[PDB]
RNA sequence: CUCGAUGUUGGAUCAGGACAUCCCGAUGGUGCAGCCGCUAUUAAAGGUUCGUUUGUUCAACGAUUAAAGUCCUACGUGAUCU
RNA sequence: CCCAUAGUAGGCCUAAAAGCAGCCACCAAUUAAGAAAGCGUUCAAGCUCAACACCCACUACCUAAAAAAUCCCAAACAUAUAA
RNA sequence: UGGUAUAUAGUUUAAACAAAACUAAUGAUUAACACUCAUUAAAUUAUGAUAAUCAUAUUUACCAUCCA
């Protein structure tokens, strides 16, 4: 096995993988673009 | 030409332009200056 | 200035610009009084002579190039922009020049 | 290592928004959970294998009915992410005698004391 | 193949007093 | 061409599993069912 | 009419006597005897030292962990101090020389055997960490060039950074996860133990919170 | 993996493939005058010698050639040989 | 993009140091231009930049590749209401 | 190709702040020499950093080198 610090980025068990990728930062969107707006 | 993964303009006389796909440097003052992107 | 100096005015007999400064549409043509009056282009040639007309006559302005050739160009400034005229007088050296040679 | 996890008081305490999303009332708590295995205990540690059977939650998607207290929500915690638990409501109140036979217990959690399978009238 | 050493630390073996 | 070394799901290089959309939203499903059962385990 | 603006003013600032970086040892002059583990978790996660300006106001900020040998110092020490001005800046080591002993055994041997011999040397880092920090009578786009070449050759992420742009960054974040509009956060799933996903997370993940893999700082996790 | 056997170097025979091009083709740069070179881009259709010593792969040497390429193929190939 | 005169080749050291080998100062003429930020000259010349004028450039200020050996490798598709 | 060592007057040779040896010149000595003695002249492979110690490439020495 590989240890938990390794040189490349270690593969992440893909319970995890699916962690990560539904707690991703969403930013706040506006309803109307500010650039569209006085 | 010279293979570059990253395009540098060594002079004021070159220039930046997209041809074939891919990013150029061309110089007519000094043509050692030209640049392929890798 | 630079780019027009490059080219040079050795086929340009003489130059002349005639503006009304009073009227609100010789701003092109007064640009183009700027462009060719400048030390560099004058210096190409010193044979050809640059004459600025002052009028207030209420005319339109116009610049007339006279070449050695004898050809003559007539750009009127009303609407014109001063790069254009500049652009349509620079082809018009270039056209001189071999004609000559 | 992999150990048991101490789960935070914090995350059991509910927000006045909470209580707007899901319906509940603070002050006048629930008696009864209604408690249903969604989950397999296959691939979970065995102190996760064990609660499960205490709670007789070993078939999947078969409710059952635990009391709301401390010590039973102590065992609930462990497993909590094994299972579903939804309040029991009595909108008949409790079942008798009489109608102990009569009795059907809704997806919706109500537990109704007359089962008359026929459509309403009204 | 190489000839290798040997561990310079010796005894280290005792038990657990329980 | 494309090999990846040894077996496919363990070692060092691993061939790479890519999260889909619905693989998103069964595990927010039940993040939501957690969710409620921390809040009817509160009172 | 152009607008003209005050020029910051730098009459207050002195430089220290030495302004150039000090030469750092291959080894430490006493040779360590005994071995030591391998400590991985040296270089793994946030760091506690050394995360604050001191004297000056530039530095090299580290984006990830790693160890710094002497041909690290070396290529950091010669390229600052050939780069920068003595008489208006100065620069000083914001790491230890090389401490922590490296073993390696003879080249072609079998496992086993015991442990190798001590080789040479490293430094530590941990994500976070400012590892050379600048001062003087100069504006962070003087030295800021010079300082990113020298990040870039280091063996871990690291960018340079003055006290306007750290702060600034480290706002960035906290404001990024003030107005987060995923309702699920890493933090939060571990902590409870949600899905029961600590079967799949290190017990470091309660504090790292998704944002550290290894040794590799995610700055764009919440 | 294989020891109720997957025969072990170099050579002969016949070669399949890669291109990170030795020669031949087409281009950019040059501290490219020209003749020769150096470096990079593109190109794998075709070609890539004969000898003395050594079992040798290599290496050295002689005479040549537009060139005497680098690799993989169970360090290709012994139910084809040596 | 446009444009560049001048006390003056500041003093010092130096065979020579003229904005630009080093050391010190870094003041002043012109509405405007650093005792000079980058090239250049044996030293000078010479070409730019920061100035003025003209006048809406009405700048992004996050980075950036690829090569192997029998023969690429499902076919395809940006549009009809989340199931 | 690969590492391991390598360098000091003109030469020869310990050691680096430069010691002796020979050759060179001068004196003392002899009738004149040689010998001897004294004195003088005379050097650290050159490049970058630590500040005089590690590197850097050279330099020549030194062993290493299909395979079954
Ligand atoms: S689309 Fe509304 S401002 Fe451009
Ligand atoms: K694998
Ligand atoms: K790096
Ligand atoms: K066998
Ligand atoms: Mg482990
Ligand atoms: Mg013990
Ligand atoms: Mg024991
Ligand atoms: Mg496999
Ligand atoms: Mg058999
Ligand atoms: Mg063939
Ligand atoms: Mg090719
Ligand atoms: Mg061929
Ligand atoms: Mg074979
Ligand atoms: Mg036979
Ligand atoms: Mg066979
Ligand atoms: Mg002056
Ligand atoms: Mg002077
Ligand atoms: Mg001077
Ligand atoms: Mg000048
Ligand atoms: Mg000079
Ligand atoms: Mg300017
Ligand atoms: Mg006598
Ligand atoms: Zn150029």
């Amino acid at each position: 096995g590989s240890k938990a610090v390794t040189r490349h980025r270690r593969v992440m068990h893909f319970q995890r993988q699916k962690l990560m990728a539904v707690t991703e930062y969403i930013p706040p969107k506006p309803a109307i673009h500010p650039s569209c707006l006085p | 030409f010279k293979n570059k993964t990253v395009l540098k303009k060594r002079c004021k006389d070159c220039y930046l332009v997209k041809r074939r796909g891919r990013w150029y440097v061309y110089c007519k003052t000094h043509p050692r200056h030209k640049q392929r992107q890798m | 200035a630079a780019a027009l100096a490059r080219l040079g005015l050795r086929p340009v007999k003489q130059v002349r610009v005639q503006f009304c400064p009073f009227e609100k549409n010789v701003e092109s043509t007064r640009t183009f009084l700027q462009t060719v009056s400048s030390e560099k282009v004058r210096s190409t040639n010193l044979n050809c002579s640059v004459i600025a007309d002052v009028r207030h006559d209420g005319s339109e302005p116009c610049v007339d190039v006279l070449f050695g050739d004898g050809h003559r160009l007539i750009m009127r400034g009303a609407h014109l922009t001063a790069l254009e005229m500049l652009t349509a007088f620079a082809s018009h050296i270039r056209a001189r020049d071999a004609a000559g040679s | 290592k992999f150990t048991r996890s101490r789960i935070p008081e914090k995350v059991f305490q509910a927000s006045p928004e909470d209580h707007e999303k899901y319906g509940g009332d603070p002050q006048n708590p629930h008696k009864l959970h209604i408690v249903t295995r969604i989950k397999s205990t296959r691939r979970r540690p065995y102190w996760e294998k064990d609660i499960i059977k205490m709670l007789g939650l070993e078939k999947a998607h078969t409710p059952q009915v635990h009391k709301n207290i401390p010590s039973v929500n102590a065992k609930l915690k462990v497993v909590k992410h094994l299972i579903r638990i939804k309040p029991l409501k009595l909108p008949q109140g409790l079942p008798a005698e009489e109608n102990m036979s009569n009795t059907c217990l809704k997806s919706t959690g109500e537990l109704v004391v007359q089962w008359h399978l026929k459509p309403v009238e009204q | 193949k190489k000839s290798g050493g040997s561990s310079k630390n010796l005894g280290g073996k005792s038990s657990g007093r329980r | 061409r494309g090999r990846i070394p040894g077996r496919q799901w363990i070692g060092k290089h691993r061939r790479p599993r890519f999260v889909s959309l619905r693989a998103k939203q069964n595990m927010i499903r039940r993040l939501e069912i957690e969710a409620e059962n921390h809040y009817w385990l509160s009172m | 009419v152009k607008t003209l603006l005050p020029v910051p003013s730098f009459e207050d600032v002195s430089i220290p006597e030495k302004p150039k970086l000090r030469f750092i040892e291959r080894a430490p002059l006493v040779p360590k005897v005994r071995r030591e583990p391998k400590n991985l978790s040296d270089i793994r996660g946030p760091s506690t030292e050394a995360t604050e300006f001191t004297e000056g106001n530039f530095a090299i900020l580290a984006l990830g962990g790693g160890y710094l040998h002497w041909g690290h110092f070396e290529m950091m020490r010669l390229t600052i101090n050939r780069s920068m001005d003595p008489k208006n800046m100065f620069a000083i080591w914001r790491v230890p020389a090389p401490f922590k002993p490296i073993t390696r055994k003879s080249v072609g041997h079998r496992m086993g055997g015991g442990k190798g011999a001590i080789d040479h040397y490293v430094t530590p880092v941990k994500a976070g960490r400012l590892v050379v920090e600048m001062g003087g009578r100069c504006e962070f786009e003087e030295v800021q060039g010079f300082l990113d070449q020298v990040a870039h050759k280091l063996p871990f992420a690291a960018k340079a950074v003055s006290r306007g742009t750290l702060e600034k960054m480290r706002k960035d974040q906290e404001e990024r996860e003030r107005n987060n509009q995923n309702p699920w956060t890493f933090e939060r799933i571990a902590t409870a133990n949600m899905l029961g996903i600590r079967k799949v997370l290190s017990p470091y993940d309660l504090t790292h919170k998704g944002k550290y893999w290894g040794k590799f700082y995610m700055p764009k996790r919440v």
